[PDB]
């Protein structure tokens, strides 16, 4: 247990506690699945009251015309992720005079939270983020982790009881790549409501979508704009 | 010049035993006088002086820093100061500011504190030693003080005709000055005893 | 680290400091120091330590440093930590002349140590002085004086003050002996000398074994007189003499 | 080490994080309620000698002239916190010739209390609660230590905030009046305090659209607690 | 064990084991090879697929440093990417300072330098990584180089790095690879990989094979395997 | 268990080492102030004079401006530190505002001061406690008092030092809501809480007034000596 | 005794010891080699092993003896990233003294100065202090030949027959046997005697591919590494 | 790096500090060394004997001058005396810089003191362990000094550190006088370094250093090994 209290300390069995445990506070924010077509890439989160009275805390929110990110993990750590990540979006429009590529962009995250892995002084990110981004080359899903790897992926889904909606989207990945976004928002959240206890149902208050396409800037659309998502539904076969 | 700003003469010659300094007491800006009782000689321990000249600012500022190191170098040694150690200590606080320099040059004269044997330097603006055996000076007024002191000096000479010669040597020289003059203080020290004097010179 | 850090700077649960109240006991277990005013001087007093026959003495000086130039001061404690103190101590009187040229009123020099010696039991992990001290000067404003200076940074103006568990014996002797209003230097050095002879458990008080220090304000100069060894010899032998007197109304 | 300054736990939180969150509990209660005719607030002043000057104490403050303010726990940390959310709705009327939102004041606040440590040290232990008419009509937010930023509709803190929680969810609706409000409120406050309600207990803080001035009753607060 | 707390403190026996604690975090990563023939090197990674969702061609482990170094790295992947950093940068100003390419036997001193300086402060932890480093030059041939975490960097003719560490490097030697061409090379990497583990009891795999040498012209870019699909084609043929 | 450490929290939300700044308060000497109708008044107890010393440089009493006193507890060496640096900022307000510094204004600075030298480590605390008096703010008397915490507060009548519980529960019951005018009869009830001593030697107090309008005037040991006279004229009346 | 941190950190022990640099002291024995330094003549011989386990491994990229200036050569001992980190110092401050004074620097002011270094990290604290040991030799004009050695402790000296390693206490033992009766030392007696004093503490009789072998001389002061032939020239010489 | 700045010294209950009291043990298992001022002169010596028969004689020196009329001499551990040695010479050329004038060795020993002051206090840090004897002889009269680990120092007439110091002590009282000539300084110099040497004391085992007012200077083996020529 000894070696269970820095960043620095490595094991006897070679694996450092404290990153092990900074991936257990990612699995305390709730669920969130994003995904993509040739097209288009939804990310779909889940909103968890505080209250019963209070507004819902938000997961999605905009960074670029042409990237939005979703959360899971540490508020704190959060909006610290984000004001790095808006900095790094406008250099490049004012030096450049480009967007961001998407893949370079989070490269720079990787080396941004690896220093607070190595040197003593400062706990690692408890982050979830979900990325999605237009590049050149089309629509991407990206994933990281408070170890400092970042996924290239087609389909993702982390939070608590994320394990029931990557099983839904192993069975119908094959259907992503063709299906329009009539249907591609209502396939990703019918990855939401397995990770839903099952006497509950996913309602217009807690549920927020954000859509970015290839002709179609980042939007968020939340407790209004769900109602022409949530119809044409089936229940939960109880 | 900026040297020519307030005025100034001091004068120091050497004895046979004795030691003898000298200096004006007007103090003035450019062609206005202020006061007539300006010292520009400061006792720098005992049977030791030391005389300034230039600009009036420098004047007063140089003998408080060398007031400053002074106590602190006669506390870490019982000893007194030697006349070859205050040479070189005032050469390195002139040549500090060496772009941002002083406008004084000063002048050491006083005896050996073991030994009778007198010494007599006078330092640059910037901090260049110069050693002689018979005077040295400073001042605006410095070519009329050459004048007198090469057609009067003796080599060796008792303490009453050594006074009669730094008297008539600062009289007639000062007197063809026009930015100095209003009195002339004169210090005559020796083993046993300091003599200050005052001459009667002309106020005008 | 963590693990390597001395405290230094955390209370007690009662309130109480856990490092300042060990410095103020290694004084204790050192030499003796004391003072007295007159109404016309002020004299020190000091034990020699390592009295041992192979050494030289030849700074004239080694518990009383002569500061400003009406001024000076005895020592008690570590006496590798003391050197600090006093190099500065010489350099806090003398940028005062440099400020005012006017020399420095023998408060706020005390002060001015005593905001420094304090300032390492706070911000800083660092070891505190282990050294107090007394004070002798003259003023323009209220004359002789005597302070007595601390590790905790609290000084006091002492009439008759001296050093504790080595020679607290020596404070109660003092409220029986010194009499209010008239102390002159005669009356103060008998005084003196009597005291030494107890807390010196050496008999006989050999001359090499003590330290004396006087001030005089004499015809506007302040002389500070280190008194040689040679007139401590008939000092003794006056508070010698006084034995026999003792003996007489027995 | 039994998690001292900045190291994960092995299943969840910083536990200094979560210590901050129990050191509002010894703090003093305060209730604050949203109602689309204004921002009704309340809170207790726990005065202790009569020799204590009661107007010394301070929990509602003004941040500006439609912003209002409450406070618990940690008296010596929030006047920090009160401090520089005066000074940067200031700021932001200084370059932009307009009045900062009630909900943008506490972005700014909840940057500050998410920088403890050694990069350029302890966090703090005070909740809040920023009453406010912007342009959206009036609001309501709170904060916590955690900088976790939230809106409430009606949102009691402080000692005994449990229990106010539970009967406060059962006397609010949509479709309160200010006038309603208040008195809903005080019904709350001496049923968990254990003083005779009086004058000198409890103090309110009101701000309208149209009533911008007069975040503080003062002495009329006298009338309200006769008619009940 | 005890005193292995921190970098900077020595055993009774004399070691750090700090240092021999981060070389067996190497251990645990899957294997990848590298070679060299006459006129070029050859890298190969054996490279396991998480579970479904990667997206063939993600967080790849042969990185590119210049126009003609590139690294093989295993271990922590996270810590390699910070390490490939260095490289680039320390590429660069070379160029900008001398005015040509980076010899590759500077470059591994460079490198290992900067891995030794994490092995003596408390403050900061050695790396969990181990890396290959391959070029190809017409004044220098080919080289291949080999740095452990405690920063120990010399030349080979073959390695490997990861869980068969030995159980590669029996069957490399078997090859006479000072006379072949690397585009023999190539075919004869594949079933190396594929003799040890490759989802026997893991799951899947995909392989990478990275390539620099005369054909190139001393350029450094992946295979055009997808091409004509030949490792496979020929490494497959092994079963029995 | 946990404290050690001026930036950890207890399991239950505390900061022990700042408590135990308070603790190191009650080893000092009580000092008591009200506030009247035109005369503020503060008296200290706890003289004892040790037969060898000067008593002018073991003053508890000082002024930080021409309109503001100072009393204090705790030790005597964190005092001095306060006091000198209230004396520049008290002064330095007058430089850049060119009004005198109110009564509310000093307090702000030694709270703030005394807030942000908690925070960090390494940076032992003060453990001192300050009575704040002055009738300065444009005719009105105030009276504040600070804590180690950083707490700036206002009373009416206020105890701190070795016995501050006893006194505070005596002026609560002595108090009057009947303003105290005659200010010879609010001298004499300073006298009367005084009397409430840790031995109560009669000899041992040092009452300082201030008319609001004159400078400090420290009384003398014989007009005290008249005050402490009529408390026992009255007490004649207990027959 | 263990008090405080003695065994962790460089402070005083009890009885004026410090373990943390005689710790280092057998940090040299886990490289398991041996180097010897024998000046008897106008020359000064270097001779040290090389260990090669693999095939795989290749044989340029081995050799210990390093290359300080052109009339300075030395060899390194202990563990092997300590040692070229300790020579990047060497190389460095050698050109320092050519820049700031306008001559060739001396070999008994060099090995001062890298001793001065290893001072610093027994002094400060935090701060590991370089387990490896290294032996200089060079030419100096109207002194002739010398030999020093450098310890981590920051101890020097200069001596005439030097052993290093594992086995100092045995071939130091042979060499006060050998240097007592002061034979004519004429360039092949002495390298005669750097062989032999190895050749039976290990006791091998070995290949002539294992061994290098340093030189300077009076004659051509420039640092010299024997090849391969040459070395063979020697070693059947001494077939008596 | 971080900038940790913490000390690792602090005060005993008792009140004594520890790791001071702990070097100075290094520094009485060291080398013996024995120092004499004498009437003319001060005369200074050591024990420098090797462990092997490799080792040279003409690369390490123990007698060290400092100015031309200041050396300085140790018992404790080798490497720590190179560099306080190296620190006095920069030391003594600044105050050649200031007053054109050879630094007296009252006020040298002022400030090598204050710098071995400096390592005790500050943060991290670990004190020296090595003793040392300051000799030279300025304005007339010679001097001898011996500073500590801990920073203070002293004024001997005669003195020895090192090993057996005890045994030295007793032997240099029972032998000194009030004066003595420079020649007769040397010869009970070795006689107090004869007691605890080894069996053999040649040329190259002992290694003496001088002050005569004509300035500093330091022994070369021809004449140690004359003066140990039957004359004790």
């Amino acid at each position: 247990n000894q070696y269970d209290n820095d960043v620095t300390v490595w094991s006897p069995q070679g694996r450092i506690h404290q990153i092990e445990y900074a991936m257990e506070a990612v699995k305390q924010g709730s669920a969130t699945v994003g995904l993509k077509s040739k097209t288009h890439a939804v990310l779909v989160a889940l909103k968890r009251a505080q209250s019963e009275l209070a507004a819902h805390q938000k997961k999605i929110l905009h960074v670029d015309n042409h990237i939005g990110i979703s959360i899971a993990g540490l508020t704190a750590d959060a909006r610290l992720l984000c004001n790095f990540m808006r900095q790094e979006c406008l250099d490049s429009r004012f030096v450049f005079d480009r967007p961001l590529p998407v893949s370079r962009l989070v490269s720079l995250i990787g080396s941004k939270t690896q220093i607070p892995t190595q040197r003593y002084g400062r706990r690692p990110y408890g982050v979830g983020l979900l990325i999605a981004g237009y590049d050149d080359m089309g629509p991407h899903i990206f994933q990281t982790c408070p170890s400092a790897n970042y996924f290239d992926c087609r389909a993702m889904s982390i939070g608590a009881r994320s394990q029931s909606a990557r099983t839904y989207l192993e069975r119908h990945m094959s259907e992503f790549m063709e299906c329009n976004l009539n249907e591609l928002v209502k396939h990703g959240l019918r990855a939401l409501r397995e990770t839903l206890p099952a006497e509950q149902d996913l309602t217009t208050k807690n549920v927020s979508i954000g859509i970015v396409g290839k002709d179609l800037e980042f939007t968020i659309y939340d407790d209004d704009d769900v109602s022409p998502f949530l119809e044409g539904l089936e229940e939960r076969p109880q | 010049s900026i040297m020519s700003y307030n005025g100034g003469a001091v004068m120091a010659m050497k004895g046979k035993n004795c030691v003898a300094i000298a200096a004006d007491r007007r103090f003035g800006i450019q062609a206005q006088m202020v006061t007539t009782d300006f010292q520009k000689i400061f006792p720098m321990g005992d049977r030791l002086y030391i005389g300034l000249a230039g600009l009036a600012t420098d004047v007063q500022t140089v003998a408080q820093r060398l007031k400053f190191r002074l106590n602190l170098y006669e506390l870490k040694e019982g000893r007194q100061i030697k006349p070859y150690t205050l040479m070189s200590m005032v050469a390195n606080l002139l040549y500090e500011k060496r772009f941002g320099p002083y406008y004084t040059e000063p002048v050491i004269a006083g005896l050996d504190p073991k030994t009778f044997k007198p010494f007599i330097c006078s330092l640059d603006l910037i901090g260049c030693p110069m050693v002689t055996d018979d005077f040295v000076v400073s001042g605006t007024c410095a070519e009329q003080m050459y004048g007198m002191c090469e057609s009067l000096w003796e080599p060796n000479m008792d303490p009453d005709h050594l006074f009669e010669t730094i008297s008539q040597a600062m009289l007639n020289a000062v007197d063809r000055d026009a930015v100095s003059g209003m009195g002339v203080i004169v210090h005559i020290i020796e083993k046993d005893k300091i003599t200050t004097r005052t001459l009667k010179a002309r106020m005008d | 680290s963590r693990r390597y850090d001395s405290r230094t700077t955390i209370f007690s649960p009662e309130g109480r400091l856990y490092q300042v109240e060990y410095a103020m006991e290694a004084i204790g277990h050192a030499g003796t120091c004391l003072g007295i005013l007159a109404n016309d001087g002020v004299l020190l007093a000091a034990e020699r330590r390592n009295i041992h026959k192979l050494l030289d003495e030849v700074f004239f000086s080694e518990k009383i440093y002569k500061l400003n130039e009406d001024m000076a001061c005895s020592v008690a404690g570590i006496t590798s930590d003391a050197n600090v103190l006093t190099n500065e101590l010489r350099l806090i009187a003398q940028r005062y002349l440099l400020q005012y040229q006017e020399p420095i009123p023998c408060e706020q020099l005390v002060t001015a140590l005593c905001d420094i010696k304090q300032a390492y039991t706070q911000f800083g992990g660092k070891r505190p002085f282990g050294v107090s001290l007394l004070y002798i000067g003259w003023d323009k404003h209220y004359g002789f004086q005597l302070y007595q200076s601390d590790p905790s940074g609290n000084y006091g103006g002492w009439k008759a003050t001296c050093i504790g568990n080595n020679s607290a014996a020596a404070v109660s002797m003092l409220k029986q002996d010194y009499k209010e209003g008239e102390m002159t230097l005669k009356s103060a050095l008998a005084l003196a000398i009597k005291v030494l002879n107890k807390t010196m458990d050496v008999s006989k008080l050999s001359a090499e074994k003590v330290e004396i220090a006087t001030l005089t304000r004499e015809n506007g100069k302040t002389v500070i007189r280190v008194l040689k060894q040679k007139e401590v010899e008939q000092l003794i032998k006056k508070h010698e003499e006084e034995e026999a007197k003792a003996e007489r109304e027995k | 080490y039994d998690r001292g300054v900045n190291t994960f736990s092995p299943e969840g939180r910083l536990f200094q994080v979560e210590y901050a969150i129990e050191a509002i509990k010894l703090g003093s209660t305060a209730i604050g309620i949203q109602t689309s005719e204004g921002v009704c607030l309340a809170v207790e002043k726990r005065i202790t000698s009569p020799l204590m000057e009661p107007s010394s104490i301070e929990k509602i403050v003004e941040i500006d002239a439609h912003i209002g303010c409450a406070m618990s726990g940690l008296i010596a940390d929030a006047k920090t916190l009160i401090d520089k959310a005066r000074v940067e709705t200031q700021n932001h009327w200084f370059t932009y010739n307009e009045t900062m939102t009630v909900e943008s004041v506490t972005q700014a606040v909840s940057n500050l209390a998410l920088q403890f440590g050694e990069e350029d040290s302890r966090p703090f232990g005070v909740a809040l609660l920023f009453g406010g008419v912007d342009e959206k009509g009036p609001q309501l937010f709170h904060m916590d230590p955690s900088g976790t930023f939230v809106q409430c509709d009606a949102r009691a803190i402080g000692s005994a905030s449990e229990g106010a929680q539970s009967s406060l969810q059962e006397v609010y609706h949509k479709s309160m009046t200010l006038k309603e409000a208040i008195k809903s409120s005080l019904i709350i406050l001496k049923q968990v305090m254990e003083e005779k309600l009086n004058a000198t207990n409890i103090e309110l803080a009101t701000v309208q659209p149209g009533q911008n001035f007069h975040m503080f009753t003062k002495e009329e607060l006298e009338e309200v607690i006769k008619d009940i | 064990t005890g005193y292995d707390l921190s970098a900077s403190t020595f055993s009774p026996d004399g070691r750090v084991f700090q240092v021999e604690y981060a070389m067996k975090a190497v251990e645990n990563s899957s294997t990848a090879i590298g070679i060299r023939c006459k006129d070029g090197v050859v890298f190969g990674v054996e490279k396991l697929v998480l579970s479904k969702l990667y997206e063939e061609g993600s967080n790849k482990r042969l990185f590119n440093v210049d126009r003609h170094v590139g690294m093989a790295v295993a271990g922590l992947l996270a810590d390699a990417r910070s390490l490939a950093d260095i490289a680039r940068e320390e590429a660069s100003n070379f160029r900008s300072n001398f005015g040509y390419n980076i010899p590759l036997k500077h470059l591994a001193d460079r490198v290992a330098m900067y891995v030794h300086a994490y092995t003596l402060y408390s403050a900061v932890r050695p790396f969990g990584c181990s890396f290959m480093l391959g070029s190809y030059s017409v004044n220098d041939g080919a080289q291949l180089y080999m740095i452990d975490p405690s920063g120990v960097s010399y030349g080979y003719w073959g390695c490997a790095i990861g869980k068969a560490r030995q159980a590669a490097k029996t069957e490399i030697e078997k090859l006479q690879m000072k006379e072949m061409t690397c585009r023999d090379i190539v075919k004869e990497v594949a079933k190396i990989i594929y003799i040890v583990h490759d989802e026997v009891k893991d799951k899947a795999f995909e392989l990478e094979l990275s390539w620099v040498g005369e054909l190139t012209n001393g350029r450094h870019e992946i295979v055009p395997k997808d091409i004509r699909e030949e490792a496979e084609k020929y490494a497959k043929e092994s079963l029995k | 268990s946990y404290d050690r450490a001026i930036t950890v929290f207890s399991p239950d939300g505390h900061l022990f080492q700042v408590e135990y700044a308070q603790e190191a308060v009650k080893k000092g000497s009580t000092a008591v102030g009200v506030r009247g109708r035109d005369i503020v008044v503060l008296g200290v107890e706890k003289k004892s004079v040790a037969k060898l010393q000067d008593e002018r440089t073991v003053r508890k009493i000082c002024a930080l401006d021409d309109n503001v006193c100072m009393a204090f507890a705790g030790l005597t060496a964190d005092a001095r530190i306060v006091i000198n640096r209230a004396r520049v900022e008290c002064q330095s307000h007058r430089l850049t505002v060119e009004d005198p510094v109110t009564v509310e204004y000093i307090t702000r600075y030694i709270a703030s001061l005394k807030q942000r030298y908690t925070q960090s480590n390494g940076r032992r605390p003060f453990g001192i406690s300050a009575l704040i008096v002055g009738f300065d703010f444009d005719g009105t008397p105030r009276l504040y008092q600070t804590d180690p915490s950083g707490t700036y507060h206002a009373w009416k009548a206020n105890a701190i030092g070795r016995g501050a519980k006893s006194v505070r529960e005596f002026l609560e019951k002595n108090y009057t809501d009947e303003a105290i005018e005659t200010d010879d009869l609010t001298i004499k009830l300073v006298i009367k809480a005084l009397l409430e001593v840790v031995q109560s030697g009669g000899k041992n107090i040092e009452l300082a007034v201030m008319r609001r309008d004159q400078s400090l005037k420290i009384l003398n040991p014989e007009e005290i000596e008249k005050y402490v006279a009529e408390i026992e004229k009255e007490k004649e009346e207990n027959e | 005794s263990s008090a405080g941190f003695d065994r962790h950190i460089t402070i005083f022990s009890p009885e004026g010891r410090l373990y943390q640099v005689e710790y280092a002291f057998k940090a040299i024995n886990q490289g398991g080699l041996t180097s010897v330094a024998v000046r008897g003549k106008d020359c000064a011989v270097i001779v040290t092993q090389k260990k090669v386990p693999d095939k795989l491994l290749d044989s340029s990229t081995v050799t210990h003896l390093f290359k300080i200036t052109e009339n300075i050569g030395c060899v390194m001992t202990g563990m092997t990233a300590d040692s070229r980190s300790q020579v990047q110092r060497a190389r460095y401050e050698a050109a320092n003294w050519k820049y700031k004074y306008g001559y060739e620097i001396p070999v008994d002011m060099l090995c001062k100065r890298i001793a001065d270094i290893s001072q610093v990290y027994t002094q400060n604290a935090e701060m590991r202090p370089l387990g490896c040991c290294m032996i200089l030799i060079g030419i100096d004009e109207e002194q002739g030949p010398q030999v020093y050695k450098c310890d981590p402790a920051g101890y020097y000296c200069g001596f005439k027959a030097t052993a290093a390693g594992v086995k100092q206490t045995e071939s130091t033992s042979f060499l006060e046997k050998k240097v007592k009766k002061k034979f004519d030392w004429t360039f092949e007696q002495t390298v005669e005697t750097a062989i032999t004093c190895l050749s039976t503490v290990l006791s091998i009789d070995f290949k002539p591919s294992e061994i290098e072998v340093g030189v300077v001389t009076v004659e051509n002061p420039k640092f010299r590494i024997l090849t391969e032939a040459e070395i063979d020239a020697h070693l059947v010489a001494l077939a008596e | 790096e971080r900038g940790y700045s913490f000390s690792l010294t602090t005060f005993s209950p008792s009140g004594k500090l520890v790791q001071i009291e702990y070097a100075l043990a290094a520094v009485a298992g060291g080398a013996p060394s024995v120092g004499i001022k004498a009437a003319n002169g001060v005369v200074l010596a050591t024990e420098k004997k090797q462990k092997s028969i490799l080792y040279d004689e003409r690369s390490v020196h123990k007698v060290e001058p400092i100015t031309k009329h200041i050396g300085l001499v140790y018992s404790g551990m080798g490497p720590d005396y190179r560099v306080l040695v190296h620190r006095a010479r920069k030391l003594a050329q600044q105050y050649y810089l200031v007053y054109q004038e050879p630094i007296p060795t009252a006020q040298l020993v002022q400030r090598v003191a204050s710098v071995m002051q400096e390592y005790t206090q500050s943060g991290g840090v670990r004190p020296f362990g090595v003793s040392l004897l300051i000799c030279g002889w300025n304005e007339g009269r010679p001097y001898l000094f011996q500073s500590d680990p801990s920073g203070a120092y002293f004024a001997w007439k005669a003195t020895a550190m090192g090993k057996n110091y005890v045994n030295g002590k007793t032997f240099l009282e029972k032998r000194y006088n009030e004066d003595l000539e420079l020649e007769d300084a040397i010869h009970t110099a070795i006689l107090t370094l004869k007691e605890s040497f080894e069996g053999q004391m040649t040329e190259d085992n002992i290694e003496v250093g001088i002050c005569n007012e004509a300035g500093f200077r330091r022994l070369t083996p021809t004449e140690v090994k004359d003066y140990l020529a039957a004359i004790a």
